[PDB]
């Protein structure tokens, strides 16, 4: 069966330019380090399918609101073809502290990935993009 | 059906207990001194009842005779000694401990702790020897002979040749041929000091004429109450457990009792695991990281228990929830440990002079105890620069119309004393802290909050109350300095995300801020140089003479003229010096300082 | 005389075995389908000489059916299974393993290597179970059903309302009210990946529709041949081992064969982690926290590492401390360091290696000794040139003319602050190369390593001498005394912010330039040291053919040794210098302050 988890992780950059990381193909190389999109468009649009982590992690963009709502359906390759999962990004956005908390409601994932693809994801999404663009302190 | 009993094959059973059991095999002498402290308080418990039974050996100790001639290493107690049943069924049947039931057998309250409970470690003496030759003598039996070589089967003899003993027993070990590096004297002073040291009965070394040595002067001061223990007595148990001669700076000895008992003595060092676990005076492992926590681990101490469910090597302990309720109970009376080190002011400066980086990283790390470290914090301001100011000091003067803390980070503290973003608030009366070490900001970004205030950090963009009558007069200034700013934005190009006029800046000409979001102009070089592992704002300020000057030269049809570039691109560079940030090719910006230095000596 | 043999106190040992030892509950799974696996080995032993032992059920899997309903966690296999008279003496007796007598009586060349080895893992289930009903089956015997309260005694009845299995072993373990947690498919899945992850045999698991799942998909690869092996398998091992999404850079699959026989499989991820290696026996994971099996700098590699003769202890959670685990920390590193040279064999191979794992290299050079020379050959930098692509210390002295004693090198914060420093000018004019040190770690590798194929690791931002002719080297003795005057007034201006000022001649296009000295740090070690978050002396040197320094010669000739006009340069000069050099200043403020006089002067500002 599958299961579901909850990330929240806190970056130190607005909503207006974290949403655009997830998007920008220039951008999403950077904390990436590997990246195959199959359009020539210069940002991701809805139901568009793009291999990341040399082609081990397949996701979609399925729906997006402007800085508030991203939805992707997260797969990966190692997994079997009717597993697949869907990542809902939530943007907290507080002007007091002048941060955006992001409420990943990641559902869809295998009970036995489901600490996988989490001790992953505060490293190849978290880290990587608070140490390549600066998002925050890290240590 | 048919019900059986369990069985167990006595043959490998045995090579399973002392083989695959201990990790090491130098514990072997500290169960043994565990089991004669036993004995010892199997006789001492008898002697409150009836003192007849020290007449015969009144002194209790436990003695060590090495003799390497004879490649055999006695060790000596003067117990309650084992019987002619005793050394049958208490120590020739494995797993039956007879300090277990001895524990039983008392009445409810006695004072006694003792350490055996499990009834097979006194078969790890053979990992290394062959052949035992234990001796026993009771007060109410003969002396025997427990002779083995850790086979099938046992002898029991009585003994005849040997020399009589008064009470207590003598475990000849005959040990092997590739084990004889214990019968040395620092080998055993080794073990003792590492497992046994704080016995409540005195061991004895025989060293080479003979003598016997202490091995265990210093005392444990668990057993005894705070306020009957001196200050001196503290020094001498931190130079004990650890290595380091310089007395403690602070000694926290606490108890909690209830549903689970035991006690720490946590002691602070003078400068920058450690902390050992102790259970029946015996100890355990000092391995234990989630017993405390990576920020706190600067402190050293012990920490003794007896509900605590060892393993069977008792080499550590089995996964419970009791170290998580213990790691509550250490952090919580080290929290009120600094409190009464805040209560004085020499004795804190020791403190936060030499644990600087523990108290800030816990204000990183830990989530409960964040607000509780805040107020430990000491830094200096414009109005403190000798004196070192906390965050609960800094809110009261604070006057009514200032809602924010401020605060400044820089590479020195001569840096920071003189910057830049200074004037702004020392003419508004407004008190600005400063951070010198590189790890001030790693704290700051997680607190973000003391008492409902603010960190506000002045080197990035930030926006302060005014009027609404000077703020009328400054948006009519910055259209009519509207063509200086977008003519430098063409100039820097890419180096700066836009160029605006800024208020915040009285005697210098220009600096060059964050964008409230990132990595500030100290964290980037902070993050730049760690040798195991943002945007920014350029500002102008309208009453500098330089600044004014270049308001009648893009007037005049010099926005792009090529002689006031070289003074806006080194104006520009210049102040990326006063704000922290890194010097990118620091030849062109000396080259174009030797050319005016050139110029002042008239020479081209 | 009285001889009397050792005795065992059953009511005792039984809770020795259970309380006191396998420090983790979870365990219990491991052991089960351990002893599972041996069961499956002895009936696979006896189908090389008779097939028709499998006859009765030819599938062998290891099945896990849990029922919430009842609190049970049901284990079924198909092994060779046990009479009655072997759940007597096998089971029912404390440390009788009859697995290991089985290994005892194999024929002389077996292949079989099975786990049991010392008869106690058997009764681990009853940390999470309160009595467990045992159902055997074996073809010489009938079905027989042990049931045990984990006391003092077991019971042994003949089956008659249970299913007929055909061969195999039924074990009905009726878990406790505080250890439910083993009956849902999550926690069934973490042990399984945890421990029980390369059992040769499928491990069946009915998952709730019923349905089964296999959780041993994925089998070991260092029980088969290296050469064999592709690439591709090589990757799916990696994504079971590690979580990581990136597949394995480059894959070490060795094995010794010497006295100590032991297989393992290294894999170098594309990415660096900031143990890793986890430690096998006999198909079983043993534990992954071992210490000296792996260095502190090589801990970014990963993989497994199976071995056979290990000393291992009652819980089977960790090695005894025989003196043993560093011949395979040798022959770990000795195989890791010719894995480095296969990378550095190929061009784009070793780019992708170095510019991930580059601390990780020079990190070795620090503090490891016995690797340090071998280390130095796969150390790139930049250079003058090589400043597109990256140099190894090989390549450059191969390009080191005859005259050439030494190899220069210079640190700094980034590559384009030090590729225009003036100290490069110095070395340009008798054409030596000097390697460009942009990371923070490089310093701390060259002040180890300081000498590499015989030639002198020298930093020329630090003091060196320059070889020269007997023809220049007097015109210099000649021009030093001449500017003697002007660098003792230099001194008395700066004070004691510098210790001498001295003509140096290894400047030519820089007014001035200040070098630390000859010992202790460097500019950019200092640098480094007061900006880690746990976390000097100066010489000043100027450039006599300088048209700036030569205009200041005739200064001090006027008398204007303590002038009012020269202080404010030469101020500005040395602080300058420090930008330069790799310096920070006392403070920006007054610094800035010099250079705002100057664009004042330049704006005709009164
Ligand atoms: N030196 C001694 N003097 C007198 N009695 C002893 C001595 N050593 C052992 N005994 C007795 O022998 C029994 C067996 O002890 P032992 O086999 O060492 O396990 P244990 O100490 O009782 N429990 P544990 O220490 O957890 O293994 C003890 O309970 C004592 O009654
Ligand atoms: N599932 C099983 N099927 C058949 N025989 C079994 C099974 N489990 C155990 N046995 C038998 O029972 C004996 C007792 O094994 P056990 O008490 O589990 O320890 P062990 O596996 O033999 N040695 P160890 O794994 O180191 O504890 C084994 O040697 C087998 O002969
Ligand atoms: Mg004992
Ligand atoms: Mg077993």
């Amino acid at each position: 069966n599958s299961t579901s988890i909850y990330l929240e992780p806190t970056f130190n950059v607005p909503s207006s330019e974290l949403y655009e990381t997830f998007l920008d193909k220039q951008r999403i190389l950077a904390w990436t380090r590997s990246a195959q999109f199959f359009n020539s468009g210069p940002k991701l649009e809805t139901k568009e399918k793009f291999e990341l982590f040399g082609g081990n992690v397949i996701s979609e963009l399925v729906s997006c609101e402007k800085d508030k709502k991203l939805v992707f359906h997260w797969k990966l390759k190692d997994w079997s073809a009717p597993f697949n999962s869907t990542i809902e990004m939530t943007f907290h956005e507080s002007q007091e502290f002048h941060e955006t908390k992001l409420q990943v409601k990641w559902t869809g994932i295998p009970v036995g990935e489901e600490d996988r693809v989490r001790a992953n994801f505060e490293e190849y999404y978290v880290r990587s993009i608070k140490l390549t663009f600066g998002f925050g302190a890290v240590l | 059906g048919e019900t059986f009993e369990f069985q167990a094959e006595i043959t490998q059973l045995m090579s399973l207990i002392i083989n695959t059991v201990y990790s090491n095999k130098e514990i072997f002498l500290r169960e043994l001194i565990s089991n004669a402290s036993d004995a010892l308080d199997k006789i001492r418990y008898q002697a409150l009842s009836d003192p007849k039974q020290l007449e015969t050996e009144p002194d209790l100790f436990i003695r060590i005779t090495p003799k390497p001639e004879e490649k055999v290493l006695e060790i000596r107690d003067s117990g309650i000694g084992m019987t002619k049943a005793e050394l049958i069924n208490n120590l020739g049947t494995i797993a039956k401990s007879g300090t277990k039931a001895f524990m039983e057998a008392l009445s409810a309250g006695a004072d006694v702790s003792m350490i055996g409970q499990f009834g097979v470690g006194f078969y790890s003496l053979f990992l290394v020897a062959d052949r035992v030759q234990v001796i026993s003598k009771n007060n109410e039996d003969e002396q025997y002979i427990w002779e083995s070589n850790a086979g099938g089967s046992f002898t029991v003899t009585l003994d005849e040749v040997n020399e009589r003993i008064g009470r207590g027993t003598v475990l000849r070990l005959f040990l092997k041929d590739d084990q004889l590096e214990y019968l040395e004297e620092k080998r055993i002073k080794e073990v003792i000091k590492r497992h046994s040291e704080f016995v409540a009965y005195p061991i004895q070394l025989l060293v080479t004429v003979q003598e016997l040595e202490e091995l265990n002067k210093t005392k444990p001061l668990w057993t005894r109450n705070p306020s009957d223990i001196t200050q001196e007595e503290y020094n001498a148990f931190y130079k004990s457990i650890s290595n380091d001669w310089e007395d403690p700076l602070y000694v926290k000895h606490f108890s909690v009792e209830g549903q689970l008992e035991f006690r720490a003595i946590l002691f602070i060092p003078k400068r920058a695991n450690n902390i050992k676990l102790y259970v029946r005076r015996v100890f355990i492992t000092d391995e234990a990281e989630d017993l405390i926590p990576e920020w706190l681990s600067f402190v050293k101490g012990v920490v003794d228990s007896e509900d605590l469910p060892l393993n069977l090597s008792r080499e550590m302990l089995q996964q419970n929830k009791i170290m998580k309720v213990i790691r509550k109970n250490i952090v919580k009376k080290l929290i009120e440990a600094f409190n009464e080190i805040a209560e004085d002011s020499e004795q804190f400066d020791k403190f936060y002079s030499a644990f600087a980086k523990n108290i800030k990283l816990g204000v990183h790390e830990d989530t409960q105890n964040r607000a509780a470290l805040a107020k430990l914090l000491r830094y200096n301001s414009t109005k403190s620069v000798d004196e070192l100011t906390s965050l609960t000091d800094y809110v009261t003067r604070m006057p009514e119309h200032q809602k924010n803390i401020y605060y400044i980070t820089g590479e020195s503290l001569k840096a920071v004393e003189k910057s830049p973003f200074l004037d702004a608030l020392k003419a508004k009366n407004f008190e600005v802290l400063f951070l010198t070490d590189p790890i001030d900001e790693y704290a700051f970004t997680q607190l973000k909050e003391f008492e409902g205030k603010t960190l506000v950090d002045i080197t990035k963009d930030f926006e302060l109350e005014e009027t609404d009558e000077e703020k009328a007069e400054r948006e009519k200034e910055i259209k009519e300095y509207e063509p200086l700013t977008k003519a430098l934005k063409d100039i820097l190009g890419d180096q700066v995300e836009k160029v605006v006029v800024s208020y915040k800046l009285l005697d210098a000409p220009a600096a060059i801020r964050t964008g409230q979001f990132g990595w500030s102009a100290n964290m980037e070089r902070i993050m730049k140089a760690q040798a195991l592992r943002s945007k920014k704002t350029f500002e102008i300020s309208p009453k500098s003479p330089i600044i004014k000057e270049l308001k009648k030269r893009v007037d005049e049809g010099g926005a792009q003229d090529k002689t006031v570039k070289d003074l806006t691109n080194l104006l520009f560079e210049t102040a990326l010096l006063t704000s922290g940030f890194s010097l990118e090719e620091p030849t062109s910006f000396a080259s174009r300082i030797n050319r005016l230095i050139s110029l002042g000596l008239n020479i081209d």
